[PDB]
């Protein structure tokens, strides 16, 4: 067990609905809703 | 008004620290009332009240 702790509160009104990911063109991440 | 949500505040204005007195005390928006006292309880370093 470990707790997340936050960082960031930016106060910016954008609508996000689809996300992205970079690449630094052995990779490998998770998603979870 | 009523788009991008609040961003451009005033300034906000402090005053003197007391302690052991009665004193009513503003906190960065917590409203009380009480005598106030140092203390040797730790928080984390996000934590506020
Ligand atoms: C969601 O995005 C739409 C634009 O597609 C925008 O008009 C609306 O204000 C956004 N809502 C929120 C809560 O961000």
């Amino acid at each position: 067990f470990s707790a997340l702790e936050p960082l960031v509160d930016l106060p910016i009104g954008i609508n996000i609905t689809r996300f992205q990911t970079l690449l630094a063109l052995a990779a490998a991440y998770y998603v979870g809703y | 008004l009523l788009h991008a949500p609040a961003t451009v505040c005033g300034p906000k204005k402090s005053t003197n620290l007391v302690k052991n007195k009665c004193v009513n005390f503003n906190f960065n928006g917590l409203t009380g009332t009480g005598v106030l006292t140092e203390s040797n309880k730790k928080f984390l370093p996000f934590q506020q009240f």
